[PDB]
RNA sequence: AGAUCUUGGUGGUAGUAGCAAAUAUUCAAACGAGAACUUUGAAGGCCGAAGUGGAGAAGGGUUCCAUGUGAACAGCAGUUGA
RNA sequence: UCUGGGUCGGGGUUUCGUACGUAGCAGAGCAGCUCCCUCGCUGCGAUCUAUUGAAAGUCAGCCCUCGACACAAGGGUUUGU
């Protein structure tokens, strides 16, 4: 490996973790939760078991 | 025991996926019979006509996604048959499929 | 006369079809 | 780690996603997916589509 | 065994079509012995043969 | 031994081409040695009155209708049938 | 096997876009009921609002379960320097 294409140091900035099972738009669970707030499924979860 | 009866729910949608329009409902009955042969081990499976009506309730191509059946491995001590036990599968009407397990049912 | 055993089996014979079909009226034997 | 954009639907568009539309009038839009883009192209009003951010804030 | 004749005769006695003839599946043997329109007539009176009602074509939606 | 000879018979091809026009079947039961195809019942469909309906003319000539058979025929099968 | 793999169920993702029912002094209005009410209530009415990013689908070739259920040490044909 002698060309400048090789022997070039890689310095990442960002790694995509959106859902690949469709048009994902949130990187993590926690980002999704903060954007949408509590949902009905989580309302009854916090209501049935308190 | 061997005269047991059990209550199952079947994802017809999963087993039907990919069948053409004019063969979806007939395939759902071949898959229901093939299902009972698996969960009961019997080759003789009698499908109740009220179950056949439910499968064909919405026509030939818009089959219900989920069905609730009841397998009943009764005794075939009625004639000279190779199979001593048969599984009569009936139809159980349900309004929701949420949180529905496979429950043993008493007689 | 009708008792509980007779009623529970009578429901079967009068139904000759699914919902929306006419009920059976009679089944009389006479020789 | 680039500029972080917001769609016609107000959703946050991470780099490498969606498309960008520069009209002849000189204004530039960014969309998250063809659903949001074709909603904008058919001149639908985001204040009347329930899953859009501008609807949630409005109501 | 075979009730092709009895379904045809019962249609003619009931003045309906073969669509509307109901031969009792329980009394297959009893119906099978009726080889004449007179025995068919008694089957209809006794209730072993029923003329089914007309399929509903409601005009309420049109009304 | 020949005549793209005459007549009859038989091969390979070959268990091959093929049994793909007009949306579609399914459950249970009966008879039966045997049921994908017969009969009944329950469904789901189609013809949609310029019909896949009910009747005739010409033509056919007994195909009509009962009961019985399961050899051959109905290019699969048949307990069914012109 | 320190079990296994299935079928359901659950969770996640994701698709579409806010379900049925109920409620509203919401609604173009209209048809009745006024000792009445001193400003009203009885019906029909597309649609609107809340309930409700709800409802529904989601592996059949998506991800994770350890929840429920039953099942899996069983079958046949062969093979020797
Ligand atoms: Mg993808
Ligand atoms: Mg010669
Ligand atoms: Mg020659
Ligand atoms: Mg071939
Ligand atoms: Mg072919
Ligand atoms: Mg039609
Ligand atoms: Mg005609
Ligand atoms: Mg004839
Ligand atoms: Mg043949
Ligand atoms: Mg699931």
């Amino acid at each position: 490996q002698t060309k400048r294409r090789a022997l070039e140091k890689i310095d990442l900035k960002f790694i995509d973790t959106t859902s690949k099972f469709g048009h994902g738009r949130f990187q993590t669970m926690e980002e999704k939760k903060a954007f949408m707030g509590p949902l009905k499924k989580d309302r009854i979860a916090k209501e049935e078991g308190a | 025991n061997e005269v047991v009866t059990r209550e199952y729910t079947i994802n017809i949608h999963k087993r039907i996926h990919g069948v053409g329009f004019k063969k979806r409902a007939p395939r759902a009955l071949k898959e229901i019979r093939k299902f009972a042969m698996k969960e009961m081990g019997t080759p003789d499976v009698r499908i109740d006509t009220r179950l056949n009506k439910a499968v064909w309730a919405k026509g030939i191509r818009n089959v219900p996604y989920r069905i609730r059946v009841r397998l009943s491995r009764k005794r075939n001590e009625d004639e000279d048959s190779p199979n001593k036990l048969y599984t009569l599968v009936t139809y159980v009407p349900v309004t929701t499929f949420k949180n529905l397990q496979t429950v043993n049912v008493d007689e | 006369i009708m008792n509980q055993e007779k009623l529970a089996k009578l429901q079967a014979q009068v139904r000759i079809g699914g919902k929306g079909t006419a009920r059976r009226k009679k089944k009389v034997v006479h020789r | 780690m680039k500029v972080e954009l917001c769609s016609f639907s107000g959703y946050k568009i991470y780099p490498g996603h969606g498309r960008r539309y520069a009209r002849t009038d000189g204004k530039v839009f960014q969309f998250l997916n063809a659903k949001c883009e074709s909603a904008f192209l058919s001149k639908r009003n985001p204040r009347q589509i329930n899953w859009t951010v501008l609807y949630r804030r409005k109501h | 065994s075979m009730l092709r004749l009895q379904k045809r005769l019962a249609s003619s006695v009931l003045r309906c079509g073969k669509k509307k003839v109901w031969l009792d599946p329980n009394e297959t043997n009893e119906i099978a012995n009726a080889n004449s329109r007179q025995q068919i007539r008694k089957l209809i009176k006794d209730g072993l043969i029923i003329r089914k009602p007309v399929t509903v074509h409601s005009r309420a939606r049109c009304r």
